[PDB]
């Protein structure tokens, strides 16, 4: 049983088939998980995705750089943020992000829509809990959304570091073709649902080493149709198992490999150090950020 | 011209008035075998603490107003707070009301052992 998991992958097997988009319709839809005695939702989500990601090749640099968008809520805080500040390393750079105004754990927070977010700099790991409730529309057809997810393909394909990570919440409703598209261009991918949330159709999609180059074509539309039918047959049972033991949860300090390197200088043998977390590729400057502001 | 809003006397003065409290403070998960300081760079609690995220359980932070000192600088946001269980229910009231031992690092009263 996976109840002592911080969640669930999508199997590579579902991830291989070619599945027409249904509505998603879950077992547990009604179900609630016991969290522990006064602890919020996006505290038990957020260290679930940690848990998770605790078991895959992050790589982990000296000065990791990370930023973390959709951050805010609608009380203000920023659970999420305190979380990865407790996850990532000392002295992890922690830039958060959110289009309304809230106080944060994070070294700077940037406040507006994240289409106005320029950062100078790359980034070793990118978090986004963006979601537009509007999306969530039953009755006219799902199709790929842009808004957010537009500037967060672009922001990956632009902004991560190679051999850097993901991790981009989607729903049923809201998601994106080419979002799934680009997780064919890591090393590794998958879809994770945390056991607090199993009854939502809410999966962090997750790409593991950026390669910056496709590795596998994949269509975006088969590809949640894919996702979708596989929630839809494997009913996940709701679960806080996980968070009560938290001996094991920091990012591992693995002193990951950073060079700068120049397109046309990146080997097979670069390429299978990115894919084993072992490098990454990015500037070392300093971390420059900016928020572009309409006047009038 | 002295006139300065003085927000830590008037939420003490809200909670003597029998007001509910700040709520929505960040309780972190944490093994609870935690040394037990007050304020630290991860959570940090022991037995009987909750570990809280820094920023909210800031009141200058939460009510979007200055800190009070000349530079602007907030000792608890970016930082983990540990709050003794029995006062959790107002993170933000027991920042304020307590001193934090600059030598060993606890709470004065709640941990600090210097005096004894
Ligand atoms: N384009 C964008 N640029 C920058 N930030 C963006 C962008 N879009 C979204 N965000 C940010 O994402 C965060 C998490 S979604 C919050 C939410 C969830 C649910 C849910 O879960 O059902 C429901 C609501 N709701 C709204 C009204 N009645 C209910 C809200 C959040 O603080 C929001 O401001
Ligand atoms: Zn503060
Ligand atoms: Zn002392």
């Amino acid at each position: 049983s996976q109840a002592w998991q911080p969640g669930v992958a999508m199997p590579n097997l579902y991830k291989m088939q070619r599945m027409l988009l249904e509505k998603c319709d879950l077992q547990n839809y009604g179900d609630s998980a016991t969290l522990p005695k006064g602890i919020m939702m996006n505290v038990a989500k957020y260290t679930q995705l940690c848990q998770y990601l605790n078991t895959l090749t992050l790589a982990v640099p000296y000065n990791m750089r990370v930023i973390h968008f959709g951050a805010g809520s609608d009380k203000g805080v920023a659970p999420g943020t305190a979380v990865l500040r407790q996850w990532l390393p000392t002295g992890t750079l922690l830039v958060d992000s959110d289009l309304n105004d809230f106080v944060s754990d994070a070294d700077s927070t940037l406040i507006g829509d994240c289409a106005t977010v320029h950062t100078a700099n790359k980034w070793d790991l990118i978090i986004s809990d963006m979601y537009d409730p509007k999306t969530k529309n039953v009755t006219k057809e799902n199709d790929s959304k842009e808004g957010f997810f537009t500037y967060i393909c672009g922001f990956i394909q632009q902004k991560l570091a190679l051999g850097g990570s993901v991790a981009i919440k989607i729903t049923e409703h809201s998601w994106n073709a080419d979002l799934y598209k680009l997780m064919g261009h890591f090393a590794w991918w998958t879809a994770f649902v945390t056991n607090v949330n199993a009854s939502s159709s809410e999966a962090f999609l997750i790409g593991c080493n950026y390669l910056g180059k496709p590795r596998e074509q994949i269509d975006g539309y088969v590809m949640h149709a894919n996702y979708i039918f596989w929630r839809n047959t494997n009913p996940i049972q709701l679960s806080s198992y996980s968070l009560f033991d938290m001996s094991k949860f920091p990012l591992k300090l693995r002193g990951t490999a950073v060079m700068s390197l120049k397109e046309g200088q990146i080997n097979d043998m670069i390429l299978s150090l990115l894919s084993k977390g072992r490098l990454i590729i990015r500037e070392n400057n300093r971390v420059v950020i900016s928020s572009d502001v309409l006047v009038n | 011209c002295a006139f300065a809003v003085d927000a830590a006397k008037a939420y003490k003065d809200y909670l003597a008035s029998g007001g509910q409290p700040i709520t929505n403070c960040v309780k972190m998960l944490c093994t609870h075998t935690g040394t037990g300081q007050a304020i630290t760079v991860t959570p940090e609690a022991n037995m009987d603490q909750e570990s809280f995220g820094g920023a909210s359980c800031c009141l200058y932070c939460r009510c979007h107003i200055d800190h009070p000192n000349p530079k602007g600088f907030c000792d608890l946001k970016g930082k983990y707070v540990q709050i003794p269980t029995t006062c959790a229910n107002d993170p933000v009231g027991f920042t304020l009301k307590n001193t934090v031992c600059t030598v060993c690092g606890m709470w004065k009263g709640y941990g600090c052992s210097c005096d004894q």
